């Protein structure tokens, strides 16, 4: 989905979380359409950063670490998938 | 003027149904055949599929209607249809926490037409919910108690037709933002108003005036309790890009209807969730809503808080008097389900300047990280907001704190002696700690 | 236009106080120095000669005003000032059943103007008599809960204006016979109506329409009670002639007033009694008066009736809704409490005709001898009716029958086999002979 403007609010369309205010751009599946979401909370799924720039699980807040899976299969297939956790 | 058809008796053209200012031209109902009222039928038996009533009882004794069930007419309104998806949602929302009569009510035929006209056919459409509730009662038994009718824009009014006509008898009637024009105004004998039944709780998700800003919601009080959720006049998650809003993710259509009456819209929005969250929805008394924004009005009064939507019948303190307002925040998509709680923290560490932010846990579970003040915190200062939780915790076991944007290579620390977080319910919970921690770190305070 | 006095602030002639439809003509309220407003005090320590105050707390703190008690504030109407008998009544019956601050509210220089005018200076006394709610709340502490403010005719409107500049927190507003024309119609922002204050019990003694005849009342609801003693329209003990009327037993001002305004004044007379009579006055639901002369709706609900006058405060169903009717009969004469028995009493004897007449007797008293049926007497009919007696028997221990105005030489005899007589309260008392007797004697009958 089309986006091309900065500071997005959630609910709003993106290409890639940097246009999202939440810097997380998620979306449900592989094509479904990116929407700006708010990054999860504590005890919530997450995934570690990726560099397709485009999240199936947020990042989690902040103080937050997304604590699951770092594998190779999982950074390509952009599943690296976490809870999100305190330390 | 006057016409007058078969089972609906007469319908003038006179003051204050024409003329009076609001109101001015003189125009007459349609033929009660092109309105075409239909009564679109879905129970627990069956939702997803439709059956077709009448007035004739012997066609509601054939049917999957049941008198020991209680029933609820669902009236769209202006431009809108009784298929319309919002009107089965509601039904199977319903039918997830109710067994029910739930009756969508077509006027598709009378609603496409112009907006003085559609204005004017509404009673009609109220005549013809009138009259079914009659036969209900006269013919089949049914109390005019048992019923509810819940109608949006045009569609609260033709309730009030309803109701009107039926002596005020029916227990309840919805208005999911009423419609303004030609109604606001106008005496008690053309709008709702909490004459026309036993009790009228209306939802003001649009009001604010049609010029120049374009709400086609109701300012003025109808009904008993009169909700404004986000204050009344801008409904959150309706500012959006024409893009993101007419290719929102339940489809194209309900994009382009959020595109054309978005915050008119999001009354029946917040109507279908409330029937799933009961306790989503708590309404704050307050002297205005700058004045709730402001904090100035938490938690509950001692009587309660009415919920706003499917539960504002079960307020103690309901029919006790009228245009009661009552202000809530809702959320900005389609769980909608808030929790207000007020959260005061009483900064350790040393002077910084930065965001504070806690996050509460629960035997329920845990809340987002909601702010709670920014600027130079610096020790002893005690600072306080409340926010709209999108997660009811529950009983608090702990809460955390954690703080931001301001760090030298001092890595300054910062930290939270006491935390009480305040429930809309009343209680207070302390929690403390003497720890202090440096930013984007998660302190744990407990209870104290 | 627009004008702007001192304590009072400003008066715009603007819509809906004037242009609108029911009100055309565009005029201002007069200076508050012609109005001249004043407040006559009376209390418990002073009937009978009025102390005065101004709104400044210290007249107030150095006055009879005694703020552990509670305020009622009188306001006459067009053509009247507070000194006139009736508001003063009002404070000696209040006195006899209650210790209380008493204020009449005179404004004699603004009412004795032009009708339109007077209804239009209204504001001003309204703003007076709000202006002075204020300074008791906030200079002396005084809640405007404790205000109690009953007005008549344009008077109630008055309180309207106090009301709803108050924010609608005074704890009652009474409107004894509202001023029907330049408000009945107009917007809540005029006249009196449920709003203004969190409880307003309208009397309507002369309602049913100025053309063409002659009433200065209101049919419009207002408030939440809303009594309509004899019906509304035409009071009884006002049909007399001339001579009767103006030569009337309280002094020939008090015949002339009522030689004028008759049904429109009862308002302020059939307060006046229910200070004293707190179970004379019971109010009856019912769709209409016919229906209730017709003796279809009795005895009072299951919550209760309201008493109308000085005791509607106390009717549960109170603030749960808006514009409920209640209908009552009051005497002709100035003690106007009635209380409605319904008896029915059934025959024994032969065909005979003629009047059945019943008379009650309970540990309080014994009633007159009320009709019940005349016509074609014969023995196993049972007849009814139900009939105000001025006097509240209490709790039923015997009743008598008799019955006149046929006999041949033969002497026929008539009886009852039982009559039951049943309280407003509910209660039915049965009652049983078989006896017989002969015209203009009296049967007792006994508990059964
Ligand atoms: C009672 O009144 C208020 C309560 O806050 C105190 O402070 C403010 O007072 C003003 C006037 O100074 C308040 O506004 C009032 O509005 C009424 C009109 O209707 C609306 O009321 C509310 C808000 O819109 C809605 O729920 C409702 O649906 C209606 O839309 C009128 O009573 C008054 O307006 C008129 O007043 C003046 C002066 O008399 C007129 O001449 C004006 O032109 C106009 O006709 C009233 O002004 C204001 O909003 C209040 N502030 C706040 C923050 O709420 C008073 O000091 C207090 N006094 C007492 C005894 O308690
Ligand atoms: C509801 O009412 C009873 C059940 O007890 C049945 O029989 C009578 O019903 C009629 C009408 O059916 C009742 O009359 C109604 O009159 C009202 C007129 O406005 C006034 O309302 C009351 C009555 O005077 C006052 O206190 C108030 O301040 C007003 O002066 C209206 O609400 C109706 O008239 C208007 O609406 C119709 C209705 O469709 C319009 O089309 C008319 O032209 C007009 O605008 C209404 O007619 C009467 O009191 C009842 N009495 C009794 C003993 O029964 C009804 O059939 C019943 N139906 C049901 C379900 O309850
Ligand atoms: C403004 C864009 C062009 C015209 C649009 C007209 C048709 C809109 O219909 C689509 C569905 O709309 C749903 C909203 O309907 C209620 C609007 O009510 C207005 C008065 O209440
Ligand atoms: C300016 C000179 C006097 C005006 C002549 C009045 C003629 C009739 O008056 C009878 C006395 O007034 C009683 C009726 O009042 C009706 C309105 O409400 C008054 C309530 O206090
Ligand atoms: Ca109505
Ligand atoms: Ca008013």
């Amino acid at each position: 989905p089309r986006g091309i403007i900065i500071n997005l609010d959630e609910g709003e369309l993106c290409l890639n979380s940097a246009q999202c205010k939440s810097n997380c751009c998620q979306h449900d599946t592989i094509l479904s359409l990116s929407r700006c979401a708010l990054k999860a909370r504590e005890n919530s799924e997450c995934s570690a950063f990726t560099l397709y720039g485009v999240y199936y699980k947020c990042p989690c807040e902040r103080g937050l670490t997304c604590e699951g899976d770092k594998s190779l299969v999982g950074s390509i297939t952009n599943t690296n998938f976490g809870i999100c956790h305190n330390v | 003027s006057e016409v007058c058809f078969p089972r609906l008796g007469c319908f003038s053209d006179d003051a204050p149904w024409a003329g009076i200012v609001q109101r001015p031209l003189k125009i007459l109902p349609w033929s009660p055949k092109d309105v075409d009222t239909r009564f679109l039928l879905y129970t627990n038996q069956n939702q997803n599929n439709y059956q077709e009533l009448v007035a004739d009882p012997s066609t509601i004794t054939n049917s999957n209607f049941r008198m020991d069930r209680k029933t609820r007419f669902i009236i769209h309104g202006f431009i809108d249809k009784g298929e319309e998806d919002w009107l089965s949602n509601i039904c199977k929302n319903l039918f997830k926490v109710e067994s029910v009569n739930c009756i969508c009510v077509d006027w598709k035929g009378g609603s496409r037409t112009g907006y003085t006209q559609a204005s004017q056919n509404i009673r009609i459409v109220g005549a013809e919910v009138a009259y079914f509730v009659e036969v209900l009662k006269s013919s089949l038994g049914y109390s005019p108690s048992n019923v509810h009718v819940i109608g949006h824009s045009l569609g609260s009014h033709a309730a009030g037709e309803a109701g009107r006509r039926t002596n005020g008898t029916i227990e309840r009637i919805t208005g999911l933002d009423p419609a303004e024009p030609c109604f606001q105004g106008t005496p008690e004998l053309v709008r709702l108003d909490p004459s026309d039944a036993k009790f009228v709780d209306v939802i003001h998700t649009d009001a604010a005036p049609i010029i120049p800003n374009l709400g086609f919601g109701m300012s003025q009080t109808v009904g008993h309790l009169d909700f404004f959720p986000n204050g009344g006049k801008q409904m959150p998650g309706c500012q959006k890009n024409i893009l993101s809003q007419i290719v929102d993710i339940d489809g194209i259509w309900e994009g382009t209807r959020d595109f054309v009456a978005c915050n008119h819209l999001r009354s029946y929005k917040y109507y279908a969730d409330s029937i799933l969250n009961p306790d989503g929805f708590a309404g704050f008394p307050c002297d205005s809503y700058n004045v709730f924004t402001a904090n100035k009005c938490f938690p509950c009064p001692s009587e309660g808080c009415p919920q706003m939507g499917h539960y504002a019948d079960r307020f103690p303190g309901k029919t006790n008097g009228v245009s009661q307002v009552f202000y809530l925040n809702t959320g900005d998509a389609s769980n909608f389900a808030r929790w207000r709680y007020k959260v005061s923290v009483t900064l350790s560490g040393k002077k910084v300047t930065g965001h504070i932010l806690v996050s509460l846990f629960g035997n329920e579970g845990n809340s987002r990280q909601y702010e709670i003040y920014k600027g130079t915190l610096q020790p002893d200062n005690t600072h306080s907001d409340e926010f709209d939780s999108d997660v009811e915790v529950g009983d608090l076991q702990k809460v955390k704190f954690i703080w931001y944007n301001v760090i030298n290579p001092t890595l300054p620390r910062v930290g939270a002696s006491k935390i009480t977080v305040e429930r809309n319910d009343g209680k207070v919970y302390d929690f403390c700690s003497q720890e202090t921690v440096r930013e984007e770190v998660l302190l744990t305070l407990n209870p104290c």
